[PDB]
């Protein structure tokens, strides 16, 4: 099956440089054009540039000509986006997409990677349990004080999805992000079962698992 | 342009190179047709192909009938379009669609011996064969309308439509059509002339076919 | 540069409604237009390609129409999952300009919030800070008032709302009251008063420090 996995991204200083990777598989790489699309937090989709893996040819959005570079490695079936003179406005989720023959519509897309352009420094989060009281009981995890975004929160290694509510991060006065992940479970299961929140903050290479227990 | 040389035939239509001098981006903008105006006399006919006025200097078959601006009555009425598409080659005669603009109602009213044009029209449609064959009546009708002549799929030894998948590793559809000019007697003598007309419609941004095409051929 | 203008920018419709989204191009693009559906925090999904062709797997309710400049995306009967942002895209020629985006929200019946209060964890108190969290679960409409207390606290709380649910079209709110270990251990009663359209009288969930 067709697969696009994008690597790179995280924190970068203003005026700095960052390279992104998109690893293609499940198809003949030389047969289709490859595209980079960006999306600013809260804003809409924006086409960056494209590259021909067969010819080496490139097409760009005027807005990114000069300061952005596009490259390929046919052997590694990969596409790269080099970004220089990075401004706060370049903070966006960068998607790599496969271009469909002659018309360039995108049926296949990558998962996307967040690029944060800030002078601030990377900080790992602190996971705290939101214990249930005492016929439905609510429990959770408080992912406090971290930078930059994002954090991935799962429950019992993704096996618990029903009633899960991972709230969008809110920027605090300290300049650090904070969020909560809650789950509604039956009261009867609190004593004979186990609830673990799996928090991962890739920019600081942090992986914290917390067992939410009633005090 | 020097940059246009590398952009030639890169399977991406570059408007910068969409000109007769640049070889219509090496066929990238004209559905792989090198030169649709291969035998046309007066040049700048491609510049007047996109208008509606009759330009008699470009009316010749070699000059692609000036997009039929002199022949006509020019387009199938949008109000009747869906009806003509649904009632095309259904066995029953629908006189209101029995015009060159609406594909002569799939020759239902002309049930007249076949007068086939030279060769086989080959279309590489970016649709799976299953999706295409379901919309066969609409596909044929709209093509039979744009080309102003009757079009039907070429048949197998067993008698089935010559619609095959394009590029087996991934996927695309290869459609082999026949041109019937029994109600014609302007008109297309072979498959390659019709291919050049479709290629010319692409180049001047005038192709109104709802089916995404990769390329258009003419093989014997 | 050919512009892609989407209308409206935001829309609110009920389940079963006929939804109409338009995308207008500054210059003629013919059939060179594609439609996409993007759900929160996920990659866009292709719906319609080359003005009217529906991509494999896309339900029959999604339809595309138009030629030249004026194009339309139609959802015959809106469904709770159809809550997303919809984008049109210019095809064939570079730049492959995307539209502004059209956010589709869903009108639902009034749902009362389930209120829950969480005390700061013992491990957090060791760090020096104390965070008290009040949760409002599965409610409609979005508009809700959260008051922290018996002494109404102001300027020390931050709110967070989830995007509309894919199945029941409800929202969920989280309010976090931030204090210090000194100020927290200085008081006993902690309460969060919730005001919402689905509640006859404001619901208050409280706890007593230590207990
Ligand atoms: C026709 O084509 C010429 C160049 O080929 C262009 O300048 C002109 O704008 C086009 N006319 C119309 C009506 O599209
Ligand atoms: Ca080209
Ligand atoms: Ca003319
Ligand atoms: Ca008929």
């Amino acid at each position: 099956e067709v697969q696009l996995v994008e690597s790179g991204g995280g924190l970068v200083q203003p005026g700095g440089s960052l390279r992104l990777s998109c690893a293609a598989s499940g198809y003949a790489f030389t047969d289709y054009w490859m595209t980079w699309v960006r999306q600013a937090p809260g804003k809409g989709l924006e086409w960056v540039a494209e590259i021909s893996p067969n010819s080496g040819g490139t097409n760009f959005n005027e807005k990114f000509k000069g300061r952005f570079t596009i490259s390929v490695d046919n052997a590694k079936n990969s596409l790269y986006l080099q970004m220089n003179s990075l401004r706060a406005e370049d903070t966006a989720v960068y998607y790599c997409a496969r271009g469909e023959i002659r018309y360039n519509w995108f049926a296949y897309w990558g998962q996307g990677t967040l690029v944060t352009v800030s002078s601030a420094s990377t900080k790992g989060p602190s996971v705290f349990p939101l214990a249930p009281s005492s016929g439905t009981a609510a429990l959770g995890c408080l992912v406090k004080d971290y930078f930059p975004e994002p954090v991935t929160v799962s429950w019992n290694s993704g096996a618990l999805t029903s009633g899960v509510h991972t709230f969008p991060a809110v920027l605090q006065s300290s300049g650090l992000y904070s969020l909560s992940s809650v789950v509604t479970v039956p009261s009867s299961s609190l004593g004979t079962q186990t609830y673990i929140c799996n928090v991962n903050h890739k920019p600081s290479n942090t992986k914290v698992d917390k067992k939410v227990e009633p005090k | 342009r020097a940059a246009c040389q590398a952009k030639r035939g890169d399977q991406r239509c570059d408007r910068e190179c969409n000109s007769p001098g640049c070889g219509w981006d090496g066929g990238d903008c004209s559905l792989s047709v090198g030169d649709p105006w291969r035998q046309c006399e007066a040049l700048q006919c491609w510049r007047l192909f996109n208008n509606s006025r009759c330009d008699p200097a470009c009316s010749s078959p070699a000059c692609l009938y000036d997009n039929f601006d002199c022949h006509a009555e020019r387009t199938c009425n949008p109000v009747y379009e869906k009806y003509c598409a649904d009632h095309f080659a259904d066995g029953r005669c629908d006189q209101g669609c029995n015009t060159e603009e609406c594909g002569w109602d799939g020759l239902d009213c002309a049930s007249v011996p076949a007068l086939l044009a030279r060769g086989v029209l080959v279309l590489t449609v970016l649709l799976p064969p299953e999706e295409l064959l379901r919309s066969s009546a609409d596909f044929l009708q709209r093509l039979s309308a744009i080309l102003r002549t009757s079009l039907r799929f070429r048949l197998d030894a067993h008698g089935q439509a010559m619609v095959f998948p394009y590029h087996r590793p991934e996927v695309g559809s290869v459609v082999m059509l026949e041109i019937d000019n029994r109600l014609c007697l302007h008109c297309f003598p072979d498959a390659q002339s019709a291919a050049d007309y479709l290629g010319a419609l692409s180049a001047v941004e005038r192709l109104d076919f709802p089916y995404p095409l990769r390329d258009v051929r003419g093989e014997p | 540069d050919i512009q892609m203008t989407q209308s409206p920018s935001s829309l609110s419709a009920s389940v079963g409604d006929r939804v109409t989204i338009t995308c207008k191009a500054s210059q003629n693009v013919g059939n060179n237009i594609a439609w996409y559906q993007q759900k929160p925090g996920k990659a866009p999904k292709l719906l319609i390609y080359y003005a009217s062709n529906r991509y494999t797997g896309v339900p029959s309710r999604f339809s595309g129409s138009g030629y030249g400049t004026d194009f339309t995306l139609t959802i015959s009967s809106l469904q709770p999952e159809d809550f997303a942002t919809y984008y049109c895209q210019r095809l064939y020629n570079s730049p492959f300009t995307f539209g502004g985006g059209t956010k589709v929200e869903i009108k639902r019946t009034v749902a009362a919030p389930s209120v829950f209060i969480f005390p700061p964890s013992d491990e957090q108190l060791k760090s020096g800070t104390a965070s008290v969290v009040c949760l409002l679960n599965n409610f409609y409409p979005r508009e809700a008032k959260v008051q922290w207390k018996n002494a109404l606290q102001s300027g020390n709380s931050q709110e967070s709302v989830t995007e509309q649910d894919s199945k029941d079209s409800t929202y969920s709110l989280s309010s976090t009251l931030t204090l210090s270990k000194a100020d927290y251990e200085k008081h006993k009663v902690y309460a969060c008063e919730v005001t919402h359209q689905g509640l006859s009288s404001p619901v208050t969930k409280s706890f007593n420090r230590g207990e």
